[PDB]
């Protein structure tokens, strides 16, 4: 139920995740003077991919044990903690957000 | 570029194990910035690999070399 | 030996974090995770130790893993 | 000051691995174990702050180890539990 449907959702975030990993890796072929070959592109948009899901559920939890059904960016902070400089960056990027 | 708001909300929900569960706009320009990151670290990390082995050209044997350090290192 | 350090977990989270309260039987989770942390150190030494042909396993084995699992036990 | 006693940590890690390990590679694990808590230490204030709360609770534990992958859909809390805490321990979580 609703499973074709979803089956569809999939494929387009797929491509959609694919397209936009190609022009990031562009852009860092560029700067590396070096070439990636298609499968490459795709195995780094495949890997992007199933990655976001435990994003999602490590952001769900997050908000969870805030009481919270909608997830902020406090908890992307938390998600983001593992990485120092992960964290940095993305503490940077929250404080811009912030500002306005 | 970057990944677009609307592809990272899909990508989110479609993993959500509440139906309930909502992003709000700055945690999806957050997550946005954290993919991309993702991303342009697995393409640095393949690409280094390739550059000590002296070739120009990424392959897929390269992004897997490089995978679970990434993996490990990143969250 | 199956006695749990619970008055040492305690003193050890409170020199790392003086005014941090903890509750319950919370020291006794911690436990948990210590026992497990140490069961994957222990893994993951062991391992190293096979793959670099050693019967037994050495300061460097133990260091490489430590990294790992340290890395794999943030949260 | 305080830490886990040597042998404590030699026992468990021996009676887990079941392979000769050496003197000072026991002392890397030490190190490793003095690691280990400085940074639950800092995961908790995080988790519990985050939270709203001054106290660290049990949900912020069981947060941790599914942070760290040791809970999962598929091996919850109450099982690791079940599994690694002597009998008497396990009853006062029960």
């Amino acid at each position: 139920a609703g499973g074709e449907q979803r089956e569809l959702l999939i494929q387009r975030l797929r491509a959609a995740v694919h397209y936009t990993t190609g022009a990031l890796a562009q852009d860092v072929a560029e700067d590396k003077g070096v070439l990636f070959s298609k499968q490459t592109v795709a195995a780094i948009s495949e890997i992007t991919f199933r990655q976001a899901e435990n994003f999602a559920r490590d952001l769900e939890m997050f908000a969870r044990h805030a009481k919270r059904s909608t997830i902020t960016s406090e908890d992307v902070k938390l998600l983001a903690r593992r990485s120092n400089s992960l964290l940095k960056y993305i503490t940077q990027k929250s404080d811009e957000l912030a500002s306005s | 570029g970057g990944f677009r708001k609307e592809t990272v909300e899909r990508l989110l929900r479609l993993h959500f194990r509440d139906g309930r569960t909502r992003v709000n706009g700055d945690a999806l320009l957050l997550m946005a910035e954290l993919l991309k990151v993702f991303v342009r670290e697995a393409a640095a990390r393949a690409a280094r690999q390739a550059q000590a082995e002296d070739l120009e050209k990424v392959d897929i044997e390269h992004v897997e070399k490089v995978l679970p350090q990434l993996l490990l290192d990143f969250v | 030996r199956r006695t749990v350090p619970r008055g040492t977990l305690r003193k050890i989270i409170k020199k790392h974090k003086p005014h941090l309260r903890l509750a319950a039987n919370t020291d006794l989770l911690v436990h948990l995770s210590f026992l497990l942390f140490l069961h994957r150190l222990a893994e993951e030494a062991r391992t190293n130790a096979f793959e670099n042909k050693s019967k037994i396993i050495k300061p460097e084995h133990t260091i490489a893993a430590a990294k790992v699992i340290l890395k794999k036990s943030r949260g | 000051e305080p830490e886990i006693a040597s042998s404590l940590i030699k026992q468990i890690f021996s009676h887990y691995v079941k392979t000769p390990v050496t003197r000072d590679a026991y002392k890397i694990v030490e190190k490793a174990s003095e690691r280990y808590f400085k940074q639950i230490s800092s995961d908790l204030e995080a988790y519990s702050q985050h939270a709203g709360r001054k106290t660290v609770e049990m949900a912020d534990v069981e947060l941790l180890m599914r942070r760290q992958g040791l809970v999962t859909d598929k091996m919850p809390l109450h099982v690791l539990v079940e599994r690694h805490l002597p009998l008497e321990y396990r009853k006062l979580l029960i």
